[PDB]
RNA sequence: CUGGAGAACUGAGGGGGGCUGCUCCUAGUACGAGAGGACCGGAGUGGACGCAUCACUGGUGUUCGGGUUGUCAUGCCAAUGGCACUGCCCGGUAGCUAAAUGCGGAAGAGAUAAGGAAACUUGCCCCGAGAUGAGUUCUCCCUGACCCUUUAAGGGUCCUGAAGGAACGUUGAAGACGACGACGUUGAUAGGCCGGGUGUGUAAGCGCAGCGAUGCGUUGAGCUAACCGGUACUAAUGAACCGUGAGG
RNA sequence: GUCAGGUAGAGAAUACCAAGGCGCUUGAGAGAACUCGGGUGAAGGAACUAGGCAAAAUGGUGCCGUGCACGCUGAUAUGUAGG
């Protein structure tokens, strides 16, 4: 996701929680790594959009192979042998609904305040590294 | 625009209009174990910070012996109502010099 | 960490800005020309609309009656339809004295 | 199992780390002849050190704005500007700093010693192929001619300049050794012109009364830099250089 | 050693000007890895050190307290005691 400023939310009881507000477009998978080829399980995902004239076709061909629209940058995360993903699958922010602690890259064990899909938005209690408009990686807290 | 859209619904439009140097009464919720009480605070506004959802104002109260300053968050749920008693006729944005007033009749 | 003294810097731009208006073109170092823009166009924008207060404020800057007369009379109307970008910078090699990058800075006019 | 580029991963090894104390439930329990009264595990509340670090809480801010003393210039009064440490004092919207706020140490697994512990080896966080089994996985570009000829990774001539990258120019909050984030005309990164918000808190000019020093109407208005929301009628344009043409 | 104007001020200090004398014999852009020197910056104002040293604070006089007045006075008086 992309960091978009910071604000606070007031609760009904009265306390105010300072929240880092992160915008997370739909993340669309581009490549799936497996034991047979890469020796490990991971999925490569992209986000955003890039100008056609500026995206070099070595990546465009790589994107076109998966039917994926050219995004900005590429990231991939290792799997936990408990989930499966297919090339071209679109991943939205609702996956964070069931998890209360998240890791933002690293500042770890941050409470999640609110998640919505209609506006592709995620909320984190605290501060995260980087200025506004920077790229952030949000994953569930490992220290359970 | 993402930030602004997020705070518009959180802000409250029932904010009364007051100016620095005005005598203000503000009601604040109080929690004592399991009860909600309304506490009334009397004082004079000596500073207002306008930032939208983060807008706040400082009120100085001359207590029994010494003054007490209190910074209220305008849009916080803790504050319930704000009422103006006197229309102070000052010509300064921040009245910090009262640490060490006329009436506007307008 | 950035993420002449102030008085000298302010006076120099005030003088150079007046000379630019008077002559419509001047030869100066490229960094000076770039920084001069942030002082020059704001004058022309103010001159687009004429008022007693604007005339006085325009005088408070450049402290010259000739320039104010030059403004509000033809620089105003000549740039009324133009939304910014009243200045043009042309690089003209380097100064022989100290190899400084020099450039002509000239208002978009003189199309006779 | 050595052709020439732009990305995403596997992580051996190495470096920074194994905070402390108290209360409550477990419990008028274990041990002991009574009183006194657990330890561990779990949860919660402070302080110290380090990373991240600004929506909200303070301070600072030599450019903008309000007020003012002595003197001077702009042929004048009023209205300004420059100098006297930023003339002196009182504040603030962006960037930089913490007192405040927020996160991390704990738990689990194989191997302990003494007689199955906070130390070692891990898990968590940051960095990592000048770590030679020699570029894994994915993707983009390339099938061009004659002589000499001791006939073989030999030399010379002619034709060609892809993918990708660098320079110059508009930006540089990565903290000046700079090949780095993006954008460079199907083009809003910066320097302007507008609108909105904040700060400053009643300007210039005009009018009534007092015919003075103030205040009111005009007017919650005028002004406002690095920022927010729009607009290319200005300028980053169009030719080179560098890197090749089927891989022992 | 002498001659050294106007305003402000007790003065021969200091600041601001006229006349006169000058820009001092390398410059244009970019910002600080804090080598140096000032103003300002929360305060349990001594948590530093042998010594609160050097800074800062401070200084005055439309004065009755062993706290008050201070930049301007429609008017008293369109200049009051008086040389």
């Amino acid at each position: 996701g992309k960091k978009v400023g910071m604000t606070r939310i007031f609760t009904e009881d009265g306390v105010s929680i300072p929240v880092t507000v992160i915008e997370v477009e739909a993340n669309r998978v581009t490549q799936v790594k497996d034991l047979a080829n890469d020796g490990y399980r991971a999925i490569q995902v992209t986000t955003g959009a890039k100008k056609a004239n500026r995206v070099t076709k070595p990546e465009a061909g790589h994107f076109a192979k998966a039917g994926v629209e050219a995004g900005r940058g590429l990231w991939e995360f290792r799997l936990a042998e408990g989930e499966e993903f297919t090339v071209g699958q679109s991943i939205s922010v609702e996956l964070f609904a069931d998890v209360k602690k998240v890791d933002v890259t690293t500042v770890q064990s941050l409470d999640v305040v609110r998640v919505d899909a209609e506006r592709n938005l995620l909320l984190v209690k605290g501060a995260v590294p980087g200025a506004t408009g920077s790229d952030l990686i949000v994953k569930p807290a490992v220290k359970a | 625009n993402i930030i602004k859209q997020l705070e518009q619904e959180q802000m409250k439009q029932d904010v009364p209009s007051f100016r620095p140097g005005d005598t203000v009464e503000v009601k604040v919720w109080v929690v004592e174990g399991s009860k909600k009480r309304l506490q009334a605070f009397e004082g004079v506004v000596i500073a207002i910070r306008n930032r939208g959802l983060h807008s706040a104002f400082t009120v100085r109260k001359i207590s029994n012996g010494e003054g007490v300053e209190r910074v209220f968050q305008t849009h916080s749920p803790v504050v319930d109502s704000i009422s103006v008693k006197r229309r102070g006729a000052v010509r300064k944005a921040k009245l910090y010099y009262l640490r060490e007033i006329k009436e506007r009749l307008n | 960490m950035r993420h002449r003294n102030s008085s000298h810097r302010q006076a120099m731009f005030r003088n150079m800005a007046g000379s630019l208006v008077r002559h419509e073109i001047i030869k100066t170092t490229l960094p000076k020309a770039k920084e001069l823009r942030r002082v020059v166009e704001p004058l022309i924008t103010l001159a687009k609309t004429d008022s007693v207060a604007n005339r006085r404020l325009a005088f408070a800057r450049t402290r010259d009656n000739e320039i104010v007369a030059k403004l509000f009379n033809e620089l105003g109307p000549r740039f009324a339809s133009r939304a910014g970008g009243y200045t043009r910078i042309l690089k003209c090699g380097f100064r022989a004295g100290d190899n400084a990058p020099m450039a002509y800075i000239e208002l978009v006019d003189r199309s006779e």
